[PDB]
C-alpha cells in the first residue's frame, strides 16, 4: 500500500551481498573460471602444492617422485533438480595433470588422473550431498601467533603460547612450573625446554646473558649440565624422548616438521602468525618456528623472543601483558571453500602414502601417473565431508529467512579444531570487539548458547579470517563519503561515534558527542573525532534486524524474538508486518526462493505452471514455478505468480513472490487486529485467546508435506517385490493403487489404509500365545507371502500429490548393500488453527491458545468490527519488550489511515511522532462516525466518566475530546460482545503483526492404552497399526515414591513394560473388568538375578527366617 | 586460650597461645583474619575467617558439631537467595553423613571397617548386657558424603547403580552378604512394593469387615 518511512542517516551502502560467506568464499577457492598457470594460491591451489613435490623414500638415489602443474575442473555429471530426485552427491569430476621425472629421466606426463568427486557448489549456497541440501558452516577458532597468558594450576606464574595455522602444525606450550624449569609441551609431551634451546645453537652462558639477572627462574632452566652438551647429541635425547622406537641420527628427520618448511608448523604466511609475533614479541619472523637448512644447524626465530616477554611478565616490566583470547583482531573465521580444502589437506594425504608404498613393490621403469594413484582417498576423504561432520548441518527451509539464517551462522564446535560440549566461559560470553562483527542477540536459548551466532549485518569477514566491519571517516570536524571496512585490532586505537548523533548537511552539528574509544563510551569533541559507524543496523544480525521497535525491548526476551522468527513457519494468505524497517524486502531477494529476472524485458506467458517472458531483445528466457515441493523440517514452499501478461518490467523486480512472500516483501505471519487485555484467564499466564473470524477468512493457515519411503531388500527367504496384488486385502481397500504398487496421485489418505504394497516372504516359523490373540489383529494365522506394505502412521494423513520410483539400475540410481528399488509417496494438508497451536511476535511474547471464541464473544470497538487476538498484557511485565506494545499503537494508527510504516533500527518513529498519525486516524475514524450521524453514546462517556478520575484524561472537556485524548492515548472503549456493557477502561487496542511457529499440537499429542511390544527389551515401542509408548523416568519413581504411591509405583514398573506375564495378564484383566494385575514377581528381578547366574554366583532368595525361596517355578 | 600477631609486610602468621602450647598459627601472606591481638576462647572455631573444614573440625570436636554448621552453612546460600524449606530437610541428609564410624579395639569384626552406629551398638550394647565380654567395640568420629556415603550403605542392589559395579559384587558375593530389601532403590531395582505408605508395614496387613459379614465368620470360628 502508501509507505512511509521514517528516520534519516542514508545508508552510505545496502547491505552486503549476503549469501557471500558461501559462494563469494567457495568460488575464490575452486578457481575453474581463470587461467591454470595463474591462481594465487590457498583452497584446492595450495592443497595440491603443499604435497606434490611428493619425493619417494631414500633422497637422490633410486628415482620415481611425482609433481604438479596445474588442476582441470570438471563438468556436473547431473543437473540441480536430477542429482536430487535420483539421490545423488551433485559433485563433478576432477582431474589433476601429474607428470614423474625418473633418475634416469623421462617427461611422461599422464594426461589428466581422477583423484575424486569434488561437489560444486550452487547459487544458493548450500550443496546437494546423498540427496537433500546441507549448510557447510563457518567455524571460528583462535587466530594463530603468541600471547602467553597466566597459568592454571599455578596462580601467580605465566605460560607462553605458539599457535601456528591448525591441520598444518603442532600445538606448543611453554609453561614455566614450579621445578624452576621451563618445560616444552608438544604433542602430549612434557619434556625440559633446555633440549631445544642447545638445539637451535645456544650455549650455557647465552641462556644466562639474554635473560637472567632479572627473573632467577633461569637457574632452574640451568643446572642440568648433563644436556648443556653437544649440538647433534641433543638431538638423539631429542628423538628418544619424542618418539621411541627409533634411536638413529636420523632426528632431522622428524625434528624437520615442527619447525623449517611448512610442513607442519608456520602461522599464516607471516600475516597473524608473523605480523603479530613481531609487534608483540622481539620483532622480525618471517614464516615457520625457526628456520632448518640454513648453512648446516638450525638458527633460532622464535622459541626465544617468546621466552623474552613470559619471564618478563613473571616479575616484568612495562609493554610486556597479558592477551585477551577471545578478541576478534585475536580471533579467526573458517570460511566454506577452505573446509573443503582442509579435508584435501586430508584427501591429498592419505593418497601420499598410497603411492609411496607403490614405489617399493613396482618396478620403478614400468611406471607412469594414472598406474601409481587409485584415488579413493579424496573421494572417501572428500565426500566424508559433506557427509558427517557436525558442520555439515542439515538446513532450516521452515522460511526463506532461516534458510539464509543458518547460513549466516558462527559455530564453536567442530571436528578436531574446535570446542567441545563442557566448557567455554571465557567466550561463549559476548566480547567487546563484536560491535559490528558478531550479533549479540541471535545465540539459541539454552545448552549451545554463546559458541554458536550469527554474523552482523554488514560486516564481512575477510584475508585471514578478521572480520571487518564498516565505519566512515571524518576530516576532523566534516565528514566524508569515503567508508572505512576495518578489522577489529584496526578499531581499538580509534574514538568512534555513533550515528545516531546530529549531523548537518554532511559534517559534525553541535559539541556534545557521544564516541567510543577501543571498548570505552565516552563523550568526545567534535573534532576529537577519527571516524563515525554507518547506521545501526551495522550492529545487529541479520533477522535481529527485522525487529520493528526494537528501541524498547528487554535484551533478554529480544533474541528470544529474532530467534523464533526463524521457526517461523509460512501461510497461504500470508502478509507483511505493518510496521517494517525495509530490509524487509531484501532478504526475499538474496534468498533466492523468490524469482527475479536478470534483464529487463515484458512477460508474455503467465501461469501457476510458468511464466515466460521476451527481455529486451536478449532473447526469451521462461523460468518455471517451483509448485508445492517439499523443505526439509516439511514446511511446503511453493513460488507464486505476481504480474500481469502484458507491462515493461523494472529491470528485474518480483516475477513472482515465494513462499511467505508479498510482493517482494518478507510475509513470516500475518499482522492482525489485537485487543490487549484480560479474559477470563484465557490468555493465562502467557496463553492466548483467538477469534473463530480467522479460521472464518482461514487466516492462519499452514500448508505441509510428509514425506514417506519404503526399501525392498534382497533375502535367503526371497527378494522382497512390491505389487498392487497382497492377499485377503479387500479390493475395497487397495482401490486407489492403480499404479500397481503405489498410490495413484490425488488419492485422499486415511490412516493404516494402503499407501505401499510391498510383500516379502519370511515365516518358516509358527505364531503361538502374546501374538496370536492380536495376530488376528495382524493376520488370520496366514500366507505364503506376507503383506508389510507401507500404511499410514497414526494420526498423519492428506492428499497425495506426489510419487517417485527407482530400482537398483537406473542411470544414476545407486542402491546401499542389500536393496533393491525405492519408492516415495508425498502427501500433504491444510492445517489452520488448532486450540493450542504456537504463535508469537517478534518481540517475544511467544504465545499459543487455548481458546477460539465466536465472533459473537470477542470484545469489539464501537463501530461493530471486533478484535481478533486478545493479547493479556500479564506477559509484558516480567519481561522488558514495550516496543511490542508500540506496535499495536503504530497499528491502530495504520488501520484507519490505511498504509504501512518502517521504523528501522534505533531510527523508527517516536511517540511524539506517533500521537501525530494516532490522532490523524482519530480525525479520520470519528469523522466516518459523526459523518454517520452518530457521536459516542452512554456506554463511551461513562468510561470517559472514570477515565478522568483515574487521570489519563484531561478533565473538563466534551466526552468527545476526552476520546480523542485518550484515542491518541493509544487505547479506547471496548464492547464484550457477550454483554453490551463496555470494559470499564480504555483499552489498548492495534493491530499487531504475528506468525505460526515450526510446533503445532498436530505432530505432538498421543496416548496409548496398549499395542507394539518390543521383542527386544520386551515392552511397548514403535508402532504400526496403535502407536506411540511413553518413557519413565527417576524423577518420576523418585516422586512416585514421594508419595506412598506403593502400587501406583510398582503397576508403573511392571503390567505398562517388561513384566510379559502381566501386560497380556493384565490386557486380558479388564476385556472382563476384575482387579486385574497382582503380577508374580516382577520380570526384571528374574532376569536380573539370571542375568547374573549368567556370570556366576547362585544369588538366592530367603525370606524372614532365612528359607530357600522358589524365584523361578520353571 | 590467648593470642598475638607477629611482623608486618614479610611473614605473617599469628600464634594460639594458651598455657605452655604456643601453637604456630601460619598465614600465606594474603589473610583476612579476625580475632585481633589479645583475644579469648574455646574449642574448634572460626579463627582466620574463611571457610570451615568438616574432617579437620569434627576430630576435634565431635560429631554434632559439625551437623551443626553443615545444614546452617548450606541453609545460609539457600536464604541469601530467596530459598524457602524447612531445616528438617537438610537434616535428614546430614543424618547419613554421620552414619559409619571407624573402629579401635575390637570385639569381632575387622579392626577398621568403616560401620553403621546402629550395627556398632547393638554389638556394642550387646557385649557387655546378655553375652557380656569379649570387648564393647568402640569407633570414632567418621564423615562421609553423599558420594562416599552411599557407596558404603551394607546392600548391594543398590550399591551397584555407582561407581564400577565389579567391585561391589566381587567382594560382595564372595562371603554369602545379604541384603533384607529394606530401602527403596532397593526394592524397586527388583520393582517390588517398596516399603512405603501403602507398602509399609503398619497400614497394609489390614482386612476390613462389612458389619454383617462378620457374624458368618463367627460361627465358622466355634466349630
Amino acid at each position: 500500500m502508501e509507505i512511509k518511512r521514517f528516520g534519516r542517516i542514508r545508508e552510505v551502502i545496502p547491505l552486503p551481498p549476503l549469501t557471500e560467506i558461501q559462494v563469494e568464499s567457495y568460488k575464490k577457492a575452486l578457481q575453474a573460471d581463470v587461467p591454470p598457470e595463474k591462481r594465487e594460491n590457498v583452497g584446492i591451489q595450495a592443497a595440491f602444492k603443499e604435497t606434490f613435490p611428493i619425493e619417494e623414500g631414500d633422497k637422490g638415489k633410486g628415482g620415481l617422485v611425482l609433481d604438479f602443474l596445474e588442476y582441470r575442473i570438471g563438468d556436473p555429471p547431473f543437473s540441480q533438480d536430477e542429482c536430487r530426485e535420483k539421490d545423488l552427491t551433485y559433485q563433478a569430476p576432477l582431474y589433476a595433470r601429474l607428470q614423474l621425472i625418473h633418475k634416469d629421466t623421462g617427461l611422461i606426463k599422464e594426461d589428466e588422473v581422477f583423484l575424486g568427486h569434488l561437489p560444486l557448489m550452487t547459487e544458493d549456497g548450500s550443496f546437494i550431498i546423498n540427496g537433500a541440501d546441507r549448510v557447510i558452516v563457518s567455524q571460528i577458532h583462535r587466530s594463530p601467533g603468541v600471547y602467553f597468558t597466566p597459568d592454571p594450576a599455578r596462580p601467580g606464574r605465566y605460560i607462553a603460547s605458539i599457535i601456528p595455522l591448525p591441520k598444518r602444525g603442532p600445538w606448543i606450550d611453554l609453561e614455566v612450573e614450579a621445578s624452576g624449569v621451563v618445560t616444552m609441551k608438544v604433542n602430549k609431551r612434557k619434556f625440559p625446554l633446555v633440549l631445544l634451546l642447545r638445539v637451535l645453537g645456544y650455549d650455557q652462558e647465552t641462556l644466562v646473558r639474554e635473560l637472567s639477572a632479572y627473573g632467577d627462574l633461569v637457574q632452574g632452566l640451568l643446572d642440568e649440565a648433563v644436556l648443556a652438551m653437544r649440538p647433534e647429541e641433543a638431538m638423539v635425547r631429542l628423538f628418544t624422548l619424542l618418539r621411541p622406537g627409533d634411536p638413529p641420527k636420523k632426528d632431522k628427520a622428524l625434528a624437520y616438521l615442527f619447525g623449517l618448511l611448512a610442513d607442519p608448523k608456520r602461522y599464516d604466511l607471516g600475516e597473524a602468525g608473523r605480523y603479530k609475533a613481531e609487534e608483540k614479541l622481539g620483532v622480525g619472523l618471517s614464516g615457520r618456528t625457526l628456520v632448518r637448512f640454513e648453512d648446516g644447524e638450525f638458527k633460532d626465530e622464535v622459541f626465544l623472543p617468546t621466552l623474552r616477554y613470559l619471564f618478563a611478565l613473571t616479575a616484568g616490566v612495562p609493554g610486556h601483558e597479558v592477551d585477551d583470547i577471545d578478541h576478534l583482531g585475536n580471533r579467526r573465521i573458517r570460511t566454506v571453500g577452505e573446509l573443503m580444502a582442509d579435508q584435501f589437506r586430508v584427501g591429498l594425504a592419505r593418497l601420499a602414502r598410497g603411492v609411496r608404498e607403490r614405489m617399493v613393490m613396482g618396478s620403478p621403469d614400468t611406471l607412469t601417473p594414472a598406474k601409481l594413484v587409485n584415488s579413493r582417498p579424496l573421494e572417501a576423504a572428500l565426500r566424508e565431508f559433506f557427509s558427517r561432520s557436525q558442520l555439515s548441518q542439515f538446513k532450516d527451509e521452515t522460511n526463506p529467512l532461516s534458510s539464509l539464517r543458518h547460513k549466516r551462522r558462527i559455530s564453536a564446535l567442530g571436528p578436531g579444531g574446535l570446542t567441545r560440549e563442557r566448557a567455554g566461559f571465557d567466550v561463549r560470553d559476548v566480547h567487546r570487539t563484536h560491535y559490528g562483527r558478531i550479533c549479540p542477540v541471535e545465540t539459541p536459548e539454552g545448552a549451545n548458547i554463546g559458541l554458536i551466532t550469527s554474523l552482523a549485518a554488514y560486516a564481512r569477514v575477510d584475508a585471514l579470517g578478521f572480520i571487518r566491519t564498516p565505519y566512515r571517516r571524518v576530516k576532523n570536524g566534516v565528514v566524508t563519503e569515503e567508508v572505512v571496512y576495518m578489522t577489529a585490532s584496526e578499531e581499538d586505537r580509534y574514538t568512534i561515534a555513533q550515528a545516531n548523533t546530529p549531523l548537518e548537511g554532511d559534517r559534525i552539528a553541535t559539541d556534545r558527542v557521544v564516541a567510543r574509544r577501543r571498548g570505552e563510551p565516552v563523550i568526545v569533541a567534535p573534532e576529537e573525532v577519527e571516524f563515525m559507524d554507518v547506521s545501526p543496523k551495522q550492529v545487529f544480525s541479520l533477522n535481529t534486524n527485522l525487529i520493528p521497535f526494537l528501541e524498547h525491548d528487554d535484551a533478554n526476551r529480544a533474541l528470544m524474538g529474532s530467534n523464533m522468527q526463524t521457526q517461523a513457519v509460512p501461510l497461504i494468505r500470508a502478509q507483511a508486518p505493518v510496521v517494517m524497517t525495509g530490509l524487509e524486502e531484501r532478504v526475499v531477494r538474496d534468498s533466492l526462493a523468490a524469482l527475479y529476472a536478470e534483464e529487463d524485458g515484458e512477460v508474455v506467458k503467465v501461469d501457476g505452471t510458468r511464466i515466460a517472458v521476451r527481455y529486451e531483445d536478449g532473447r526469451l528466457v521462461e523460468h518455471p514455478l517451483r509448485r508445492y515441493a517439499r523443505s526439509n523440517q516439511g514446511t511446503a514452499f511453493d513460488q507464486r505468480p505476481r504480474v500481469r501478461v502484458g507491462q515493461r518490467v523494472k529491470k528485474g523486480d518480483l516475477l513472482a513472490d515465494g513462499p511467505a512472500s508479498e510482493e517482494g516483501f518478507l510475509a513470516l505471519g500475518q499482522n492482525v487486529l489485537v485487543a490487549i487485555m484480560p479474559f477470563d484467564g484465557y490468555n493465562f499466564e502467557d496463553a492466548i485467546v483467538i477469534s473463530e473470524e480467522l479460521l472464518k477468512r482461514d487466516f492462519y493457515t499452514s500448508i505441509h508435506i510428509e514425506r514417506y519411503e519404503i526399501e525392498a531388500r534382497d533375502t535367503k527367504l526371497g527378494p522382497e517385490r512390491i505389487t498392487r496384488d497382497i492377499p485377503h486385502l479387500s479390493e475395497a481397500a487397495l482401490r486407489d493403487l492403480d499404479e500397481e504398487g503405489i498410490v495413484r496421485i490425488g488419492a485422499e489418505v486415511k490412516p493404516g489404509d494402503i499407501l505401499v504394497g510391498r510383500t516379502s516372504f519370511k515365516g518358516e516359523q509358527e505364531p503361538s500365545p502374546e501374538e496370536r490373540l492380536l495376530r488376528s489383529i495382524f493376520g488370520e494365522k496366514a500366507r505364503d507371502v506376507k503383506d508389510t506394505s507401507l500404511r499410514v502412521p497414526p494420526g498423519e494423513g492428506g492428499i497425495v500429490v506426489g510419487r517417485l520410483r527407482l530400482r537398483r539400475g537406473d542411470p544414476g540410481v545407486e542402491l546401499k548393500p542389500g536393496v533393491r528399488e525405492v519408492v516415495r509417496v508425498f502427501v500433504a494438508q491444510k492445517r489452520k488453527l488448532q486450540v493450542g497451536d504456537k504463535l508469537a511476535n517478534r518481540h517475544g511474547n511467544k504465545g499459543v491458545v487455548a481458546k477460539i471464541l465466536p465472533v459473537e464473544d470477542m470484545p469489539h470497538l464501537p463501530d461493530g468490527t471486533p478484535v481478533d487476538v486478545i493479547l493479556n498484557p500479564l506477559g509484558v511485565p516480567s519481561r522488558m519488550n514495550l516496543g511490542q506494545i508500540l506496535e499495536t499503537h503504530l497499528g491502530l494508527a495504520g488501520y484507519f489511515l490505511g498504509q504501512r510504516y518502517i521504523s528501522p533500527v534505533f531510527d523508527g518513529a517516536t511517540e511524539p511522532e506517533i500521537k501525530e498519525l494516532l490522532a490523524e486516524a482519530f480525525n479520520l475514524y470519528f469523522g466516518k462516525r459523526q459523518g454517520e450521524g452518530f457521536g459516542v453514546d452512554k456506554r463511551e462517556k461513562e468510561v470517559l466518566a472514570r477515565a478522568e478520575k483515574l487521570g489519563l484524561v484531561s478533565p473538563g472537556k466534551s466526552p468527545e475530546e476526552q476520546l480523542k485524548e485518550l484515542f491518541d492515548l493509544g487505547k479506547v472503549v471496548l464492547y464484550d460482545g457477550r454483554t453490551g456493557e463496555p470494559f470499564e477502561g480504555p483499552i489498548v487496542v492495534g493491530q499487531m503483526f504475528i506468525m505460526k511457529l515450526y510446533h503445532m499440537v498436530e505432530d505432538k499429542m498421543h496416548a496409548r492404552s496398549t499395542g507394539p511390544y518390543s521383542l527386544i527389551t520386551q515392552q511397548p515401542l514403535g508402532g504400526k497399526a496403535q502407536f506411540g509408548g511413553q518413557r519413565f523416568g527417576e524423577m518420576e519413581v523418585w516422586a512416585l515414591e514421594a508419595y506412598g504411591a506403593a502400587h501406583t509405583l510398582q503397576e508403573m514398573l511392571t503390567i505398562k513394560s517388561d513384566d510379559i506375564e502381566g501386560r497380556n495378564a493384565a490386557y486380558q484383566a479388564i476385556i472382563k473388568g476384575e482387579d486385574v494385575p497382582e503380577p508374580s514377581v516382577p520380570e526384571s528381578f528374574r532376569v536380573l538375578v539370571k542375568e547374573l547366574q549368567a556370570l556366576a554366583l547362585d544369588v538366592q532368595t530367603l525370606d524372614e527366617k532365612d528359607n530357600p525361596v522358589d524365584i523361578f517355578e520353571g | 586460650g590467648v593470642v598475638r600477631i607477629e611482623e608486618g609486610e614479610d611473614r605473617l602468621s599469628v600464634f594460639v597461645e594458651s598455657e605452655g602450647f604456643s601453637k604456630e598459627y601460619k598465614l600465606p601472606k594474603d589473610a583476612r583474619l579476625l580475632v585481633k591481638d589479645g583475644d579469648y576462647v574455646e574449642a574448634g572455631q572460626p579463627l582466620t575467617r574463611g571457610a570451615i573444614d568438616p574432617h579437620q573440625l569434627l576430630e576435634a570436636k565431635g560429631p554434632e558439631a559439625v551437623e551443626r554448621y553443615l545444614v546452617d552453612e548450606i541453609q545460609k546460600v539457600y536464604r541469601a537467595q530467596g530459598v524457602k524449606l524447612h531445616d528438617k530437610h537438610i537434616e535428614i541428609v546430614v543424618r547419613q553423613m554421620l552414619k559409619y564410624v571407624e573402629v579401635t579395639d575390637p570385639g569381632d569384626s575387622r579392626l577398621l571397617e568403616g560401620q553403621v552406629l546402629e550395627k556398632w551398638d547393638v554389638e556394642a550394647l550387646n557385649e557387655r548386657l546378655i553375652a557380656e565380654g569379649k570387648v564393647p567395640v568402640a569407633w570414632k568420629p567418621l564423615l562421609m558424603g553423599v558420594t562416599k556415603s552411599a557407596l558404603s550403605t551394607k546392600s548391594w542392589l543398590s550399591a551397584a547403580s555407582f561407581q564400577n559395579t565389579t567391585h561391589v559384587l566381587t567382594e560382595a558375593a564372595i562371603a554369602g552378604k545379604k541384603d533384607e530389601l529394606i530401602g527403596l532403590k532397593e526394592n524397586v531395582i527388583l520393582g517390588r512394593l517398596i516399603p512405603a505408605g501403602t507398602g509399609s508395614d503398619f497400614v497394609r496387613f489390614t482386612q476390613v469387615v462389612d458389619q454383617r459379614t462378620l457374624k458368618a465368620i463367627e460361627e465358622a470360628r466355634k466349630e
